[PDB]
């Protein structure tokens, strides 16, 4: 999956069968890393509007 | 501020009426050189009146003021051609 | 402000804006630690293939897929791909491959 | 069941019968309007372009669609915000609660504000406030904060209830004047068509009978928890807005799946612009009906909220002759009390309790001359006539100064023969 | 500034033909913006793809103004009612409705055409110089408890007297200004006075 943004560290469990995650929108909440097994979750560079 | 943080504007302890809605109790205005002021809500002046179970206030004078009251009536007539518009 | 209002003059008030700011400065690429060529068995060079009534299917696993060898090896005719593109097809992973 | 039109009753009209109230009922009802909705913003580049790289190059061909929308939605926020400020910002001149005194033996701490509780709401807001009850920002959508925080919203109805307590209807009028409050109320007596002895006979009646009522509302308000529906239905109403709008985010709207990321690694760009168009369209789609929907719930509650700054100005400031908009019966006040996003009214009214049956005639002929009542009709006891107010049975004797003389007994229809004091 | 309010109207008015403007600019997913450029190079039966595109596109702008108009008419249409009344109540006829009409009591009211609008010129009252005076609900004489008629019980600490509630002109207590009822025990606040009979 290719994206722009930021990538921030979280504790998110997950299922056995998939570390990847899909969010209630069915956006990616959180994708882990394939070097390092921490949960890595994308936000946006852009926050909620200025 | 409650609805978030505010960058570029001085916050006045002065309450004046709201210009620009920032909101959450904050408003913004530009005065006197000449800068972005913010301010909280001037819910307005502070009067007190004493009741009295035996008290009564009459005025003796009266002021015949004229004021005014800015209503919309209309806007603009707007149409559209349509098939030069979809089509040209 | 200028952007959104698509004008040059701006009026006083408040504004919400479109959000664009931000340009990407570094490009980062993570994949897993797989080092091994597939041992694809040589099936595109394979001495002997499938019938088309009983056709061979071949699991793929635990490798990293490299199509720029097999085009060096043999030039194909007809290369169509539906779903993926051809091209950028190198960058993508591939959950599960049934030759 | 076949749906009630009501209870049948019936009445005996004759030209000869009246029928005179003689006891009465003072009567609070409580009425629930909404003012403002949660403000609810959308972040264009997000919903459009979350995460994607070519999604700015999109955001020049589709944007501007969404930046009209913002528009709409900055529309509605803002028009929100007159909302509550042609409701509760009738009188900016804010008044200081006066030290709890004597009020013609009336009772108002439950809708007074506390001044032990560091919030300014009064008892009855705090408990409309605990009765109503209630990831969106990774979605794109935000919630606007209100221009106008509860706090200073219960501060706004509390200066107008201490200004409708000590002043009357003055506070809106320049400078307020300070009156006893059971001088108002015989007033208010005055103004529905009672005399001003009525109320200062019976003062502890009223007192007593207001106080009850007051304490009938208190205990209903909390144990049926039904009045405050009307508000949590527009709540819910946004709450199902929202989730039906994440829910929208969740379809892959006829492409390859609901990702866009996906849609942007598996192709590339000259095949990838049908699909990432028939999503980022639909999502703008779903964003128009998104807008459509609350275009509507606006207009509903705007309309409300008229409804609402119309019972601020005629109802709270003064007394309404209108019948059935101000409560039920012949309005006297309304104290106004905030509630979370909406107003509720506190409606004294006043109500027949007693009639009773006389014989009446529309004049009476005394010396060859027609008397007509400048004030009340006339009724009939069975043996001495009387001549009363309408809405409560004070009899009077016929004077001189009661009647007004006008034309002659013959062409009068209906007159009879009876005498007429004179002092 | 008084006048601003309607100019913003008319900014907002030309601010959404503005948009439909820069809207009928935007490709919106076709090859070309202008749709004489797509007649050009192509041939229709892939054509029309584009064609329907672009104008589905331009269409979509269309009902969305159509929207964002219904919001600003339903705003306007809400102010066309509120100044009708204010024509009906305020001009016409005189309204006892307080803030409706203007700040302080109603007198009177112009209405002047304004552009895309109308403006309103309450003539209204005002008290200003306000007094404290002693009051009494009730004035006890001869066993007989007199109510006020049209006014207050006042006084200047000396003499009681009778005024308006609006303005401070005190007459002398007599049997004309108030009316008799019942007794004077059960009434609380009463006060002594003798009244004038004529
Ligand atoms: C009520 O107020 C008016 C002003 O609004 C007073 O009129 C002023 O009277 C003084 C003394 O006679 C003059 O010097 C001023 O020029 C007057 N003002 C105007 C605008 O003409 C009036 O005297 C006040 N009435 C009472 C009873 O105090
Ligand atoms: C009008 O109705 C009221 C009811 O509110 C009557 O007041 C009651 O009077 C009886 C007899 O004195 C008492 O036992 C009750 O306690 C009173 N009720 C309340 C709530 O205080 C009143 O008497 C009636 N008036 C007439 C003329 O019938
Ligand atoms: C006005 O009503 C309030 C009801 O809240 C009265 O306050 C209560 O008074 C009783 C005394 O009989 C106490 O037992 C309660 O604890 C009080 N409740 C609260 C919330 O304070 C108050 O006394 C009434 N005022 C008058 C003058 O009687
Ligand atoms: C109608 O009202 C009159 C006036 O009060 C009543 O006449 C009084 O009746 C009582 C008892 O019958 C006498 O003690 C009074 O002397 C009467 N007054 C006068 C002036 O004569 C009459 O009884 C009432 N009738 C009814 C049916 O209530
Ligand atoms: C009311 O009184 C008048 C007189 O004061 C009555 O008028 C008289 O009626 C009789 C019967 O028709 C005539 O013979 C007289 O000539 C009338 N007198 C006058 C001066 O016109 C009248 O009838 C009485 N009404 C009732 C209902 O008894
Ligand atoms: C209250 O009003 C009365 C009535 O005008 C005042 O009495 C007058 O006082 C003046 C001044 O001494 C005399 O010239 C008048 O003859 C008095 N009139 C009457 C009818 O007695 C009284 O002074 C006023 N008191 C105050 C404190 O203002
Ligand atoms: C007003 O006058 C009445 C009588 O003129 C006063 O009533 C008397 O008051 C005294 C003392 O309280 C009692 O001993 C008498 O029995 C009362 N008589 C009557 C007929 O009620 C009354 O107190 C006076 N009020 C004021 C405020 O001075
Ligand atoms: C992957 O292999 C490299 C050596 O090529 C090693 O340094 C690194 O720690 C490995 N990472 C994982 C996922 O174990
Ligand atoms: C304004 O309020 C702040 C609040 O902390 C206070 O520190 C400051 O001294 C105040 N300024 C004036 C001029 O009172
Ligand atoms: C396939 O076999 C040929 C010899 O027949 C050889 O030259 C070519 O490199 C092979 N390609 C592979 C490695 O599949
Ligand atoms: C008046 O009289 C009618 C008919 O006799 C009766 O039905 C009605 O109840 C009476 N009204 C009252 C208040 O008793
Ligand atoms: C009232 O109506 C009755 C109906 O029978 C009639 O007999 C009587 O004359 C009427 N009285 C008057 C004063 O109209
Ligand atoms: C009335 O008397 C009080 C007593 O202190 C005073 O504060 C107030 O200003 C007076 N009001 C007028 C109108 O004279
Ligand atoms: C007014 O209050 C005082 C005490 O503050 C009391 O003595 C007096 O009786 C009261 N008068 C009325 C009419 O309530």
């Amino acid at each position: 999956l290719t994206g722009t943004g930021v990538l921030t560290e979280s504790n998110k469990k997950f299922l056995p069968f998939q570390q990847f995650g899909r969010d209630i929108a069915d956006t990616t909440d959180a994708v882990r890393d394939p070097q390092t097994l921490e949960i890595l979750d994308i936000t946006p560079c852009s926050f909620g509007g200025v | 501020t409650r609805a978030g943080c505010l960058i570029g504007a001085e916050h006045v302890n002065n309450s004046y009426e709201c210009d620009i809605p920032i909101g959450a109790g904050i408003c913004a205005s530009y005065q006197t050189s000449q800068s972005i002021i913010a301010y909280t809500m001037s819910l307005g002046a502070e009067n007190s009146v004493a009741y009295s179970n035996n008290s009564i206030a009459i005025p003796t004078n009266f002021t015949i003021s004229v004021t005014t009251e800015i209503l919309p009536v209309s806007m603009t007539k707007t149409s559209v051609d349509c098939t030069m518009y979809i089509c040209g | 402000t200028k952007c959104t209002l698509k004008s040059f003059t701006v009026e006083k008030g408040i504004y919400q804006t479109s959000n664009f700011r931000v340009q990407p400065t570094e490009s980062i690429v993570r994949f897993p630690n797989i080092t091994n060529l597939c041992p694809f068995g040589e099936v595109f060079n394979a001495t002997r293939f499938a019938s088309v009534y009983a056709w061979n299917r071949k699991r793929i696993s635990n490798c990293v897929a490299d199509y720029s060898v097999l085009y060096n090896s043999a030039s194909f005719s007809t290369f169509k791909c539906y779903g993926v593109s051809p091209t950028k097809l190198n960058d993508l992973c591939f959950t599960n491959v049934y030759a | 069941y076949t749906m009630s039109l009501g209870a049948e009753n019936s009445v005996a009209y004759s030209n000869n019968s009246i029928a005179i109230p003689t006891n009465f009922t003072i009567s609070v009802t409580t009425e629930i309007l909404p003012v403002s909705m949660t403000k609810t913003s959308v972040d264009c580049t997000m919903y459009i372009c979350g995460d994607s790289t070519e999604c700015s190059n999109l955001l020049l061909q589709y944007g501007s669609f969404c930046t009209q929308l913002n528009r709409a939605l900055t529309g509605i926020a803002v028009e929100q915000d007159k909302n509550t400020q042609e409701v509760f910002a009738q009188v900016k001149q804010i008044y200081k609660t006066p030290p709890i005194k004597d009020f013609g033996g009336f009772n108002f701490s439950q809708i007074l504000p506390d001044p032990s509780k560091p919030s300014k709401r009064s008892f009855i807001e705090d408990l409309l406030f605990n009765k109503v009850t209630l990831a969106q920002k990774f979605n794109g959508l935000t919630v606007l904060p209100p221009l106008l925080t509860d706090e200073m919203i219960a501060q706004y109805t509390s200066a107008l209830l201490a200004g409708t307590i000590t002043s009357g209807w003055t506070f809106g009028a320049g400078a307020a004047l300070q009156i006893p409050f059971a001088m108002q109320m015989a007033y208010r007596f005055n103004g529905i068509g009672v005399t001003q002895n009525v109320l200062y006979e019976n003062q502890k009646l009223i007192a007593n009978q207001f106080n009850s009522a007051i304490g009938k509302i208190q205990d209903s308000l909390s144990s049926t928890a039904s009045a405050l529906g009307k508000l949590q239905d527009v709540v819910n109403q946004n709450a199902q807005a929202l989730n039906t709008l994440v829910k929208q985010l969740s379809s892959n709207f006829g492409a390859i799946s609901s990702v866009l990321n996906d849609i942007l690694s598996r192709l590339d760009p000259p095949e990838a612009e049908v699909q990432i168009d028939r999503l980022i369209t639909g999502r703008l789609q779903s964003l128009q009906t998104y807008v459509t929907q609350q275009l509507i719930r606006a207009a509903e509650i705007r309309a409300s909220a008229n409804l609402a700054a119309t019972k601020m100005s005629e109802c709270v400031l003064g007394q309404s002759k209108r019948v059935d908009f101000c409560g039920k019966g012949y309005h006297l006040m309304s104290f106004p009390q905030s509630a979370p996003h909406g107003v509720v009214f506190l409606h004294v009214t006043y109500v027949p309790a007693q009639e009773k049956n006389f014989t009446t005639a529309p004049a009476i002929c005394h010396d060859g001359k027609a008397h007509f009542p400048r004030e009340g009709v006339f009724v009939s006891n069975g043996t001495h006539w009387f001549v009363t107010q309408r809405n409560f049975y004070e009899p009077q004797i016929i004077t001189t100064d009661n009647t007004f003389v006008s034309g002659n007994c013959d062409v009068v229809i209906g007159i009879v023969n009876n005498t007429v004091y004179d002092p």
